[PDB]
């Protein structure tokens, strides 16, 4: 039985992502760059593709690579560029092109996939393998039960008893 | 003596190797069999061994003025990697001298 | 005050949102020299003065030439009057004078 | 074995140590942590009000110092900040237990004072 | 729905909270806010700035706001000569709201049943 | 193995889970993600927030998947109409007397409340009653109370007993009346007590610094690594345009798990005092703002001036080690080979990386049942890593400590206080010999402020001594391990960055130098640094080093740029430029390379990959970030390699094993230059 969020319009966006001969295009490097007619120093920085670790403020995990499979969740950012402030506001002053345009769009699936942008693109990249989480517990309060066990301050001692 | 030599040619000597390749043995053979000595003579020259996993045998020496020189080592034997050492401190004495 | 003056308060790559941190006053400004001279100061994100004798009707070019805050106009100037002139360089670090007749 | 610590040796620059942002009495311990934003620095501000604020115009600060305490008979207090609910903020009910003329509880929507002598005082 | 405007309690403290629903609501991004505790523990606005230039007069703030604070008046005929002018700040805001309280108020007593 | 991994369904789906895990864990497994609100991953099972009910087959009541075990072929079932009916329930049950102050509370937008509410919630409301009214308490500047906002979810409690060991808050009163705090007014004495507003899922507990600053959608998000320390824990720079607003950490079980030192956390507003913008050349009347190119030229021309022994270059403690690379080839490249570190023993040989790091690793330290700490305070150096040691602590791990005896937070036992006493334990003249001979995984830790010792060469000697009577390092094993306080130390052991044998002699007759460059060092002694002598700094902050400098370059905050630091264990990490440069500061490897170009000699590299690349050259594994390689172990050859330095300045078994740092709160500038730390030096001083 195959049951991986089966109630969805993804799974028509899972197909017609592998239709045949639709999924054997392929471009070489910087070529998709020279079709973007951007102007041609935007490949000249440098950009981080990575998966934003799970805020501590909360407990979710929705927008995590847990849901790999269910979300894009690849990332694809520029190094911040320099900004000031307006004279007569002070508002924040900057002149960036690449500022927001990939924390609020460039969304992915795996790591490939923005490898496979970028290098279309001719962006130079660099990967960072975010940290695994870890669902084994410690070994004390491994179970409910061990908030209550011996381990606490070892085995009762019979001393004290009446006739000892 | 090549160890007691081996203070005035150059400031630095490095060595890079591998922990498990294959072409990395005889550096660490020699390095094992080497470094005691190699630094009784002299208890402060700087000898600095690195490793990496995948890296590439060679030894590398720090002259005066920052000049340096590399040599690898990769697929050589203790005995080898003595003598490259050897050409090493050849080349250090015909060195810019500095310090004074 | 050698290049303090180009360097110290420079802030953005030089364009018109852009900050040279340069206050100055310019007489004459809407006349054939002053105006090109304060066109080109501004365009590189300097504060500018410009105190006028003539008609706003004449100087109304002037206001499109710099940012939000960075044009100031100082109508019914008097060269005969000085309150009017040390208002004018009360803030500014450069004076620049082109009133010729 | 395991001396304690002494604090009061330690040394403090006393450029920092004077701009400590503190408080007045208000909804907190006197002289607190008072949280404080990068604005006005450049300015050279200290104050809150400061920052937007110009002139010898009245603050709000003053005007709502202007207003004496509440009396109010129970143990929960609820604020509205109008008459009628829908003018104005939120209801919020506010604890009177433990409160006085001297020390009453502000309303943290609207900034109104109130206490009660039913606490057995 | 006519000039944004800031309004107060009857005591004279200001209604805003620096909730910052109005900023975050506002597709025009024409709000720009900074704020922190204040010195008697309150938590009040240190920048409160509207470009009306930008503002699109919506109305959506007046809408998202719980308190009341943020409210476009009923003051339409405020054209200026400069457009510097029109960079509304905090104290103009408040100004503009202690101008126009009664007609506000008085409007609200009416909306209220619809609101 | 019979089964360790046993069989159940959830939905009707197979999921192979360990033994022992829960229903929780299970779901986890599932790809499901149940609401929850008092379970958290290293607390223990609290189990009274009921948001984790669900339904089991053969089951007629809801049972608590957050604490109730899986039985092997069990059924569980998410999304029948009764878990729905139950998880509405239970939200109105918590919201009837949750005050109203979402629009004043600061989780607003971060509030796990909020959220499940909206998912698993209804809309409408049916309670009209007053509500339950709660006073707030203090517990010192650092946190927030909110009391009435509180769900009561003992998440603060079970941090509070176990993570940190405090145990200062409880749950006072009960039923409605149930209060939480402590009874008396109390400061919280806890190091990390930040991380309790962060356990906190609701704005009953918010960090008083940060209180109604920001909203949590105003901030771009960086993720950065620690650099108050030499442990380097991985977190996360929050800003709103070119001011920082809050840093949070991040999840790394191999460096600091979920845990940050509340000096790591609240150090970040010093960024905004003091801070140098602008080049500075002390004139006639003193130092003026000059342009860069005044200020380089000034500053080859004294360089030039002098001889190469009459210059000196110092390191601070948040240098990069691009910068000192960069620094390090161009005084090399002058004749000049007199290099000083501010954390200390700049002398020290450096050969093999494991003398100087911590073989077991941080994770694989919690694999050794017995350890011993050789004259360090790891609650003042590393407060998670002591966090760390607490958690081994918990699951049998004992602990023996030569040195000090500090408050560490659990029960150890104290060989001795001074290098005698480790003598005597290495002689067999104590128990706890027998114990770590008998251990079957043991291990020994060492602080730096132990080499800063200067007869260090004799203390690694009877180090070395213990560990091989003790078999400390053997086969598939290494207990030993090496620890610090500060992270360029590591970057500046591995590229080289120590004087000459020449320079040594030269400070042993005691030769003065006249040119001092400065890279970001304010805790330097008056030794190294002459009066009279001509000083260049570089920094981001105006401090004792600036003041005292003739010619000053404004350079970078680590908050602004990305420069490598590998922590005390050898893991190369990079923090991340989260803000732009304030004002005209410069990248401080351009700068070094500015002004090697200025004098006369360039740098041949002219790009930060390229330096980086020098950098490999000079060591390997500097390439592989957020990795760590195996070092290589020589056995006793290297200490009988050391004897003559130890043959030289002898033991001295008076002096006890300390810890030099003094001033927690307070290490480098930046601490120096916060407020909140300031604050909190203030409130322990008060409580007297
Ligand atoms: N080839 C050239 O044009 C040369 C120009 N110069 C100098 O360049 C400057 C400008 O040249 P140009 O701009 O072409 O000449 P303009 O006549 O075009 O500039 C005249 C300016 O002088 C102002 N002015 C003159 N007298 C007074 C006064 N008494 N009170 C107030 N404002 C006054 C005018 O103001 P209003 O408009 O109200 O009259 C106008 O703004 C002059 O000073 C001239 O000497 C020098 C050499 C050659
Ligand atoms: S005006 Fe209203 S919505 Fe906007 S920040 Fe103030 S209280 Fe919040
Ligand atoms: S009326 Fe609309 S455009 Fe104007 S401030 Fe309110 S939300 Fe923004
Ligand atoms: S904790 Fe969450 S639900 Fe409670 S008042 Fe604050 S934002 Fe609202
Ligand atoms: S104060 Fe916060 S952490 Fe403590 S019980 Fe209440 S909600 Fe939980
Ligand atoms: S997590 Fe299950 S009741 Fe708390």
């Amino acid at each position: 039985e195959f049951a991986t969020a089966s109630a969805d319009y993804s799974i028509a966006m899972k197909k017609a992502a592998e239709i045949t001969g639709a999924a054997e295009s392929a471009m070489g490097p910087k070529e998709g760059g020279f079709t973007a007619g951007v102007p041609l120093d935007t490949f000249t920085r440098k950009a981080r593709i990575y998966a934003p670790a799970r805020t501590a403020s909360q407990s979710g995990l929705a927008r995590t690579v847990d849901f790999a499979t269910t979300t894009p969740a690849w990332k694809i950012e520029f190094e911040p560029t320099a900004k000031w402030q307006n004279p007569l506001m002070g508002w924040t002053s900057s002149a960036d092109p690449l500022e927001n345009v990939g924390r609020s769009a460039l969304v992915f699936y795996t790591k490939e996939e923005a490898m496979r942008f970028c290098e279309k693109l001719g962006w130079e990249y660099e990967v960072t393998e975010p940290n695994k989480r870890r669902t084994q517990r410690t070994k004390r309060y491994m179970q409910y039960g061990d908030n209550f066990g011996t381990k606490r301050a070892g085995v009762p001692d019979l001393s004290t008893l009446p006739s000892n | 003596a090549w160890r007691n030599s081996l203070s005035k040619s150059m400031q630095e000597l490095r060595i890079h190797l591998c922990q498990t390749s294959a072409g990395s043995k005889g550096v660490r053979d020699f390095i094992v069999a080497n470094y005691a000595e190699m630094k009784k003579a002299n208890p402060h020259f700087p000898i600095l061994i690195r490793e990496c996993a995948g890296t590439e045998a060679s030894l590398t020496a720090r002259y005066d003025f920052g000049a340096e020189k590399s040599v690898n080592v990769q697929g050589a034997t203790t005995g080898a990697v003595q003598q490259q050492l050897e050409q090493l401190i050849l080349a250090g004495q015909s060195m810019p001298k500095s310090g004074e | 005050y050698s290049s303090t003056l180009m360097t110290a308060d420079k802030l953005g790559p030089g364009g018109r949102s852009s900050v040279s941190g340069i206050t100055a006053t310019v007489f004459g400004a809407n006349g054939f020299l002053g105006s090109y001279i304060v066109n080109e100061l501004a365009k590189r994100g300097s504060q500018v003065v410009c105190p006028f004798r003539s008609t706003e009707n004449e100087a109304m070019h002037l206001k499109q030439m710099g940012d939000l805050g960075q044009i100031v106009l100082l109508p019914e100037l008097d060269i005969r009057n000085d309150d009017d002139i040390k208002r004018a360089i009360s803030r500014s670090n450069v004076i620049i004078n082109c009133v010729g007749m | 074995v395991v001396p304690t610590f002494d604090w009061k040796k330690v040394p403090v620059p006393s450029t920092t140590a004077k701009d400590i942002p503190v408080t007045v009495k208000g909804a907190t311990p006197a002289g607190d942590l008072r949280a404080t934003s990068g604005l006005g620095l450049g300015d050279g501000i200290k104050n809150h009000t400061d920052k937007w604020l110009d002139g010898d115009k009245k603050s709000p600060m003053e005007y709502i110092n202007e207003v004496a305490p509440i009396k109010v008979k129970g143990l929960v207090v609820a604020s509205y900040g109008s008459d009628d609910p829908a003018l104005g903020c939120p209801v919020e009910y506010i604890n009177l237990k433990g409160t006085s003329l001297e020390n009453p509880a502000v309303c943290k929507y609207t900034g109104n004072r109130y206490y009660s002598d039913d606490w057995k005082g | 729905r006519g000039e944004h405007a800031l309004r107060r309690y009857p005591t004279g403290e200001e209604r805003c909270i620096a909730c910052k629903l109005c900023e975050a609501i506002c597709p025009a991004q024409a709000i720009t806010i900074e704020a922190e505790e204040r010195e008697d523990g309150s938590r009040r606005t240190t920048r409160y700035d509207i470009d009306m230039t930008k503002c699109i007069y919506c109305g959506f703030c007046q809408e998202a706001c719980p308190v009341d604070a943020i409210v476009e008046g009923p003051n339409f005929e405020f054209s200026t000569e400069t457009r510097e002018e029109l960079l509304y700040d905090k104290q103009k805001l408040l100004e503009n709201g202690d101008k126009w309280e009664t007609e506000i108020a008085t409007n609200l007593r009416t909306e209220s049943l619809y609101r | 193995p019979p089964s360790d991994h046993l069989e159940v369904f959830v939905n009707e789906q197979p999921v192979k889970i360990p033994k022992g895990s829960s229903v929780l864990q299970a779901c986890d497994a599932a790809g499901i993600d149940i609401p929850r609100f008092c379970y958290h991953q290293r607390l223990s099972i609290a189990g009274n927030c009921r948001m984790c009910l669900v339904e089991v087959e053969k089951v007629p009541k809801p049972v608590a998947s957050c604490a109730m075990p899986a039985g092997p072929g069990m059924k569980i079932k998410t999304e029948t109409p009764m878990v729905k009916k139950a998880r509405e329930g239970v939200m109105e049950f918590l919201l009837i007397n949750h005050p109203l102050d979402c629009p004043i509370c600061d989780q607003g937008g971060e509030c796990d409340l909020q959220d499940q509410a909206m998912i698993f919630g209804s809309d409408r409301s049916r309670f009209v009653e007053a509500k339950r009214a709660v006073e707030d308490k203090n517990l010192g500047p650092l946190v927030k109370t909110v009391m009435t906002r509180c769900i009561q979810c003992t998440r603060c409690v079970r941090f509070a007993s176990e993570v940190a060991g405090t145990a200062e808050l409880g749950v006072t009163g009960r039923g409605r009346d149930s209060e939480i705090g402590t009874y008396v007014e109390k400061l919280m004495g806890s190091e990390l007590s930040g991380n309790v507003v962060d356990l906190c899922p609701v704005g009953a507990l918010t960090s008083k610094p940060y209180a109604f600053t920001a909203r949590s959608w105003e901030l771009k998000g960086t993720e950065s690594i620690d650099v108050s320390d030499g442990l380097g824990a991985n977190i996360r720079v929050d800003a709103r345009g070119t001011e920082v607003m809050r840093i949070l950490p991040r999840l790394n079980e191999a460096v600091n798990e979920e845990w940050l030192s509340d000096k790591g956390r609240y150090q970040y507003d010093g960024l905004k005092h003091q801070r140098l913008d602008k080049p500075m050349v002390k004139g006639p009347k003193g130092l003026q703002v000059a342009t860069w190119q005044d200020a380089l030229g000034a500053a080859a021309a004294a360089l030039t001036s002098a001889a190469p022994g009459e210059v000196r270059g110092i390191a601070g403690k948040l240098a990069d080690a691009e910068s000192m690379v960069a620094l390090m080839d161009l005084l090399r490249g002058l004749g000049a080979g007199d290099l000083a570190h501010e954390g200390g023993f700049s002398d020290m040989p450096a050969d093999v990386r494991s003398t100087y790091t911590a073989n077991t690793t941080v994770q694989g330290l919690e694999q050794s049942d017995l350890v011993l700490l050789v004259g360090t305070n790891p609650r003042w150096e590393s407060p998670v890593f002591n966090a760390r040691l607490r958690k081994m602590f918990l699951d049998g791990t004992q602990v023996g400590l030569v040195g000090a005896p500090v408050d560490l937070t659990y029960k150890y036992e104290h060989v001795g206080s001074d290098p005698a006493a480790l003598a005597a334990l290495a002689a067999g003249q104590h128990p706890f010999l027998e114990r770590l001979k008998k251990a079957a995984r043991p291990a020994v830790v060492v602080g730096p402020g132990v080499l800063r010792r200067a007869d260090r060469e004799a203390v690694m000697k009877a180090v070395h001594e213990l560990c091989g009577k003790a078999g400390v390092v053997k086969e598939g094993w290494n207990g030993f391990n090496v620890i610090h306080d500060t992270a360029s130390r590591v970057a500046a052991l591995d590229m080289g960055f120590g004087p000459s044998a020449a320079a040594r002699a030269r400070r042993a007759q005691g030769a003065q130098p006249k040119v001092v460059y400065l890279l970001g060092s304010d805790d330097y002694s008056e030794e190294d640094v002459p009066e009279g002598a001509f000083v260049i700094y570089q920094g981001h902050h105006g401090d004792r080093g600036a003041s005292r400098a003739n010619v000053v370059l404004p350079g970078a905050a680590y908050t602004e740029k990305s420069g490598l630091y590998v922590n005390f264990e050898g893991r190369v990490q990079q923090t991340r430029a989260a803000v732009p440069l304030v004002g005209d500061a410069r990248e401080d490897w351009a700068i070094l390379r500015a002004l090697s170009e200025v004098v006369g000699k360039r740098l041949p590299y002219d790009s930060h990959a390229a330096v980086r690349a020098r950098l490999a050259g000079i060591a390997p594994h500097f390439a592989n970030i957020d990795a760590v390689q195996t070092p290589v172990w020589l056995n006793g050859e290297y200490v009988k390699g050391v004897e003559a330095l130890a043959k030289a300045a002898p033991l001295q078994p008076s002096a006890p094993l300390t810890s030099t740092i003094s001033n927690f709160y307070m290490t480098d500038a930046i601490s120096r230059a916060s407020r909140t730390m300031a604050k909190c030096i203030q409130a322990r001083q008060q409580t007297k």
